[PDB]
């Protein structure tokens, strides 16, 4: 198994920077003529010297953040404008997220401890979610990646061994009990001959229930297998040529004249439907151009909800969550053992102890130690929620979640949805409330009941033994973090971020003046007429 | 040069396969292999025009009915195939093989082809078909049926001995000209 399509740090960075956009929003054309080009971007060149001012960014920041316009969506976004801008100058930018953070701590020791850094809705949230990422991109590269793609393909080859409707989406090797296939399909599995007319026979294991899309797509991971996403071709201009004897010729399609149409339904064409048998040579070559679909078991449309009765509760629990039938849970169990191997696999690289732990995770952890004790926080369960809702619940679950933030690969829903079970159970073993069990309970939670203990020792230790390590200085911290600037080359769109983060200004002009101008120290360094001289140069 | 796409339809072991190997290869194959989607290719001249004939041969069992009309589509010329000795394939080309073929392409000409020629006059044929009370499909009966399937031309034909069987494929490409 050679080949892991990691992704390069620049795609690794925009899709963590920007999760909501698709295509990272600094890469475009300014939108300014020619003739203002060299006075505007004067200006923006301006603002970056700005930026580096601790006094005018944190200001700039705590402006912002009161503004009842500025939403958590504009929060974030501005977050990862500051972090391409300042990308160059990570020693300094951990030195604002230090500042920041200071204030969020102090803000939170006066209301409810426990609650800090719980979601992603100011300034400081984000900028910590991208110096995690910044910091462990090489860790996950070098070590986590190994034990995550290993998941990856695992569950993949898993699934893949039994049917999966192309409609509904149900499959018969899952973890989530509403993805699973109640009707036991009939089926047959089929090792076909495989070549790429884009050649040399490779064999590919499908089964005679999967359409011609699904067959499509086991071939494909097939012939190009150590090939990532990128470099392989759109599946939508590839056909599926069935060849027998010493000429074929024959176009599979999940639609075409052979459907079968009964009444108001519509089946998909199987490898079973045109009567593919086993070891059939089917090539890959390239394409020259009411009635409901179904698959295996027809889409249930029920009309289920009724009128709520005046003093009924209804709740999400108890009489509407009827207990898993066992038939059902065993399946859903079988599954949990498949894939355990590479689940512990993957929790022990992640809370490795053992193995040397990132300075960003020990720093950082030393950090939260130091802020907690400033602040007189002595509950430890305090300290274990800051810590759980810096990293883990911060980075790792998200990458869990999604390998499309830190592999070039295509998911699948129900790869997403076993993947989901698998991050929640990641998710209780660095939670602290305990949990009695029973008929109501979530999938993960009664799936990985004999492991979630173990798991949850695992994170204890994780933070203890991180903690009994020497103490992490700045001195110590900011070598790394300087050398880290060194080694990205650039191009992620500092000129275009400062554009964007501009527009900010010009929206929040007035409120950010008078912070600058109320202050002392910030009237004595004129940074209230230096933001001018870049307003006047843009515009 | 100009293309012309062939479809050969019929009942199973009439003698399509053989009809295809006979004229491209000029020789008969003799083993019996079932036949799922094969095809064969001949460039052939036909009033002093060159000619790129695409042949298809499909099967003949009605378990391969699903996958059989995908070489349907843009074809110019059909041939639909009957045993002259086997009086069941004969009356399949009214209840099978016609309406199929119209189902798809409504508009496509049609040359029915009396296959195993040799056969009808054997001795030994008839022996095995007069114990079985059928008797073998002569020239008036075949033309009959062409006539009620609207196909163009009729032409009887032998894999084996190669008679009549160069004029099949000629006449084809003949329809499609006109
Ligand atoms: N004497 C004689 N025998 C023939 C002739 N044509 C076919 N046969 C014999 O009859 C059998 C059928 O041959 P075949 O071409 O495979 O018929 P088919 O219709 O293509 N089979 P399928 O329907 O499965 O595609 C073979 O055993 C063959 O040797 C013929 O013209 N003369
Ligand atoms: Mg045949």
């Amino acid at each position: 198994g050679s080949g892991i399509p990691f992704l390069d740090y620049k795609v690794y960075a925009e899709r963590i920077f920007f999760p909501g956009h698709r295509e990272s929003p600094l890469h475009r054309d300014l939108g300014v003529p020619e003739s203002r080009r060299p006075t505007v971007e004067q200006g923006l060149g301006q603002l970056s010297n700005l930026l580096n001012s601790k006094l005018f960014l944190t200001k700039f920041i705590h402006t912002l953040e009161t503004q009842r316009t500025f939403s958590a969506r504009d929060r974030a976004y501005v977050a990862s404008l500051l972090t391409v801008a300042l990308h160059g100058k990570l020693e300094y930018f951990t030195d604002i997220l230090r500042t920041l953070l200071s204030d969020l701590v102090a803000q939170y020791v006066a209301k409810n401890p426990k609650l800090m850094l719980r979601r992603t809705e100011t300034v400081v949230e984000k900028l910590l979610t991208n110096w995690m990422s910044i910091c462990l991109y090489t860790f996950v590269r070098d070590s986590v990646g190994e034990p995550l793609y290993m998941l990856f393909r695992g569950i993949k080859h898993q699934v893949d061994k039994g049917p999966v409707d192309s409609v509904t989406g149900k499959a018969k090797y899952t973890l989530n009990d509403n993805r699973l296939l109640r009707e036991d399909v009939e089926y047959r599995p089929l090792t076909l001959n495989a070549l790429l007319a884009v050649a040399q026979g490779v064999p590919v294991k499908v089964l005679d229930c999967d359409t011609i899309s699904q067959a499509k797509e086991k071939m494909l991971d097939q012939l190009y297998k150590g090939v990532p996403l990128t470099q392989r071709p759109d599946p939508r201009t590839l056909d599926v040529e069935w060849r027998s004897g010493v000429a074929g010729h024959l176009i599979l399609s999940d639609e075409d004249v052979t459907s079968e149409v009964q009444g108001l339904w519509r089946r998909l064409n199987t490898l079973q439907h045109y009567k593919v048998p086993d070891g059939a040579t089917v090539a890959l070559v390239p394409c020259l151009t009411g009635i409901r679909p179904w698959h295996l078991v027809k889409p249930s449309d029920e009309p289920e909800p009724p009128r709520p009765r005046r003093g009924s509760l209804r709740g999400g629990e108890r009489e509407r969550a009827k207990a898993i039938p066992e038939i059902y849970l065993t399946r859903l169990l079988s599954m949990k053992g498949t894939l355990q191997k590479f689940v512990d696999d993957l929790f022990q690289v992640i809370l490795s102890t053992s193995r040397p732990v990132p300075l960003a995770v020990k720093y950082f952890f030393d950090l939260l130690d130091e802020q907690a004790q400033q602040h007189g926080i002595s509950d430890q369960d305090t300290i274990h929620i800051w810590k759980t809702n810096s990293l883990p619940l911060r980075f790792w679950i998200n990458i869990i979640k999604n390998p499309q933030f830190v592999f070039d690969v295509q998911t699948s829903d129900n790869m997403d949805a076993v993947l989901l079970v698998i991050a929640q159970t990641f998710m209780d073993a660095c939670t602290l409330a305990d949990h009695k069990l029973g008929r109501d309970s979530p999938i993960n939670k009664l799936l990985y009941a004999r492991d979630i203990p173990r798991y949850k020792r695992m994170v204890e230790r994780y933070y203890a033994d991180i903690r009994q390590t020497v103490p992490a200085s700045d001195q110590e911290m900011n070598s790394v973090l300087a050398e880290l600037s060194w080694n990205y080359s650039g191009d992620l769109g500092a000129r275009v971020a400062l554009h964007e983060l501009y527009k900010y200004i010009n929206k929040y002009y007035d409120q950010i003046i008078t912070a600058l101008e109320e202050d002392g120290t910030a009237q004595k360094m004129q940074l209230g007429y230096r933001l001018q001289q870049i307003a006047a140069a843009v515009e | 040069m100009q293309a012309i796409k062939c479809v050969v339809v019929g009942d199973g072991a009439v003698g399509k396969t053989c009809l295809l190997i006979s004229y491209t290869t000029n020789a008969f194959p003799g083993e019996y292999i079932p036949t799922v989607f094969d095809n064969y290719s001949a460039n052939v001249m036909v009033d002093g025009k060159p000619v790129n004939l695409g042949l298809w041969d499909t099967a003949g069992q009605e378990d391969y009915d699903r996958l059989r009309p995908l070489s349907y589509p843009q074809t110019d010329v059909f041939l639909i195939c009957f045993s002259l000795v086997s009086p069941a394939s004969f009356e399949n080309v009214r209840a099978k093989w016609y309406p199929e073929v119209r189902h798809h392409c409504p508009n496509t000409p049609i040359i029915l082809v009396g296959t195993k020629l040799d056969l009808r006059d054997d001795k030994d044929t008839i022996e095995k078909l007069k114990e079985k009370k059928l008797t073998p499909i002569t020239y008036p009966q075949g033309l009959a049926m062409a006539k009620e399937i609207g196909a163009v031309k009729y032409l009887e034909c032998s894999a084996l001995t190669q008679r009549g069987l160069k004029t099949v494929f000629d006449e084809a490409i003949r329809a499609v000209l006109k």
